[PDB]
């Protein structure tokens, strides 16, 4: 069975939290961290994501190196419509690379102000770079909820034909 | 009316360095990134130019405030309504004369020269926007601070602030998650427990069995206060030592912190990023402590944690230091700036992004027949106050 440990990283109030909700049991692995088991089915059979909602530990907790070690994969997640939130993108994706190399991260930008349709302008910023994937999704109509995942999981299997069923 | 050493009076010119994605540079629509310092054009000379997370604050020598960067919690204290108009210098329209100012993550702070205080944007927790000073509310223009005393200098953390009296007595609001406002117990850290938010963002004073203070300084998530007496108290967050070694990852009690027992040393600057803290003492001697990775403490190569000020060697006399999220900064007394810490959003000014083990120079067209007045770092920009 395929098993992947990913990172969930981002500011409070990202949408952290409801983004996983929604793809749904959770357990503690450590201190003020749960994780939250995801089976995608695909066409080249079950995935599942251990995701780990770091919930900010990275940046207050104690256990060092110890939330990222072993991650296959990440998610990098801020706030499009408050963009003070990727202020620690830099040193998120500088901590992923020391603590795990080269593996696949994902940046997301969430609109959790859906309640303004210039949002086309304050992400245009972020399609652009090209370091880290990027994806726009939104809580309502679950828009690209899933794109993040199918794109781990196609450089995770080394498959560019995986498709979710 | 009121005075603190802290306060700048020195006319300067802006410059900037680092990424500017949501116009923390000042340099228009199009400038993502300066790798060495560059030219902000403001209409009148500077006195103070401060660093926010994702925003810049200047003041004018006339007392007028200017700002620039990211605006989507109000931190600007303009209206951005106009394309573009986040990614150049703005003026906060607030009919006072500012004599200091101080910026967070999603706040700035302006301090009269008569000892009020105007306040705008927003604080954030680990749960998302908490609000300015009513619950779960921001302002985007600025409002006053209700207090009945003069308040001499105001110092921000990402999402606090505190604010020193004429008195000596130091008023904390924000988010004390951490431990950050010295005030709130550990029970009530949490958006202020059951009793909610008010709390927090009412302010209230540092209360010791009492003791009073000539100056106080923000790191990212905790806060660092000289009593009267000498004494270096701190209190928040030291999950990497920051504030030495308090026995604890949050320190919600003020402490008279060990680590910086005098004797024949007065301290007389803190300042700190995420993790790291970099203070001077009065002889003009730099020392950093806490977290080493990517060469943020200046130490040299091979570096690691620190619980107690560390002397940082390879520098001449010092007049200030700074830091930024993962680097740090100190102006020397002949008027020169060094770097170190991480490279990577181009805070350093070498023209490189690999990151400084040790205090590196900084050195650049901008910065030629110049002498640095001052030095204030963000999330991924920097910005330096500087004279001819």
């Amino acid at each position: 069975q395929v098993q992947f440990k990913l990172v969930l990283v981002g500011d409070g109030g990202t949408g952290k939290t409801t983004f996983v909700k929604r793809h749904l049991k959770k357990y503690v692995a450590t201190l003020g961290v749960e994780v939250h088991p995801l089976v995608f089915h695909t066409n080249r059979g079950p995935i599942k994501f251990n995701v780990w909602d770091t919930a900010g530990q990275e940046k207050f907790g104690g256990l060092r190196d110890g939330y990222y070690i072993q991650a296959q994969c990440a998610i990098i997640m801020f706030d499009v419509t408050s963009r003070v939130t990727y202020k620690n993108v830099p040193n998120w994706h500088r901590d992923l690379v020391r603590v795990c190399e080269n593996i696949p991260i994902v940046l997301c930008g969430n609109k959790v102000d859906i309640k303004d349709r210039k949002v086309k302008a304050k992400s245009i910023v972020f399609h652009r770079k090209k370091n880290l994937q990027y994806y726009d999704i939104s809580a309502k109509s679950n828009y690209n909820f899933e794109k993040p995942f199918l794109w781990l999981a196609r450089k995770l299997i080394g498959d560019p034909n995986l498709e979710f069923v | 009316k009121v005075s603190h050493r802290s306060h700048s009076t020195e006319p300067g010119l802006v410059l900037t360095l680092g990424q500017g994605d949501v116009g923390q540079l000042g340099l228009g629509e199009n400038v993502m990134e300066r790798k060495k310092p560059a030219l902000v054009s403001i209409p009148e000379d500077v006195v103070q130019a401060e660093a926010g997370g994702m925003h810049t604050v200047c003041l004018s020598k006339s007392g007028q405030v200017y700002s620039f960067g990211c605006n989507d919690e109000g931190a600007l204290g303009r209206d951005t309504s106009v394309e573009g108009s986040e990614m150049v210098p703005g003026k906060v329209e607030l009919q006072e004369k500012v004599v200091q100012v101080s910026a967070g993550d999603s706040h700035t702070a302006a301090l009269t020269d008569d000892g009020r205080v105007f306040l705008w944007g927003s604080f954030r927790d680990n749960n998302g926007v908490i609000g300015l000073l009513e619950p779960m509310k921001k302002s985007m223009v600025p409002v006053q601070v209700q207090l009945d005393v003069p308040v001499v200098k105001v110092a921000s953390g990402n999402d606090h602030l505190v604010m020193l009296t004429a008195d000596g007595d130091l008023y904390t609001l924000g988010c004390g998650e951490q431990g950050q406002l010295g005030r709130v117990p550990e029970l009530f850290a949490n958006r202020g427990g059951r009793q909610g938010l008010e709390r927090l963002l009412v302010p209230k004073c540092v209360m010791l069995k009492h003791v009073r203070f000539q100056d106080a300084f923000c790191g990212a998530y905790f806060t660092f206060a000289i009593s009267h007496e000498g004494h270096v108290y701190g209190f928040g967050l030291s999950n990497y030592h920051q504030l030495g070694t308090p026995g604890t990852e949050s320190c919600f009690i003020p402490q008279n912190l060990t680590s910086f027992k005098n004797s024949t040393k007065s301290w007389v600057g803190f300042s700190g990023g995420q993790h790291h803290t970099v203070c001077m003492d009065s002889e003009g001697k730099a020392y950093s402590l806490g977290r080493a990775e990517y060469g943020r403490l200046g130490l040299g190569e091979g570096a690691e944690e620190k619980s107690i000020p560390t002397l940082i060697s390879r520098l001449p006399a010092v007049s200030s230091v700074a830091c930024g999220a993962s680097v740090g900064y100190a102006v020397t007394k002949d008027g020169r700036v060094f770097a170190w810490g991480m490279g990577t959003n181009y805070q350093l000014g070498t023209g490189q992004d690999e990151d400084a083990w040790s205090p590196v120079e900084m050195m650049g067209k901008q910065l030629e027949n110049r002498v640095v007045l001052s030095v204030s770092s963000g999330g991924q920009h920097t910005v330096l106050l500087v004279k001819d």
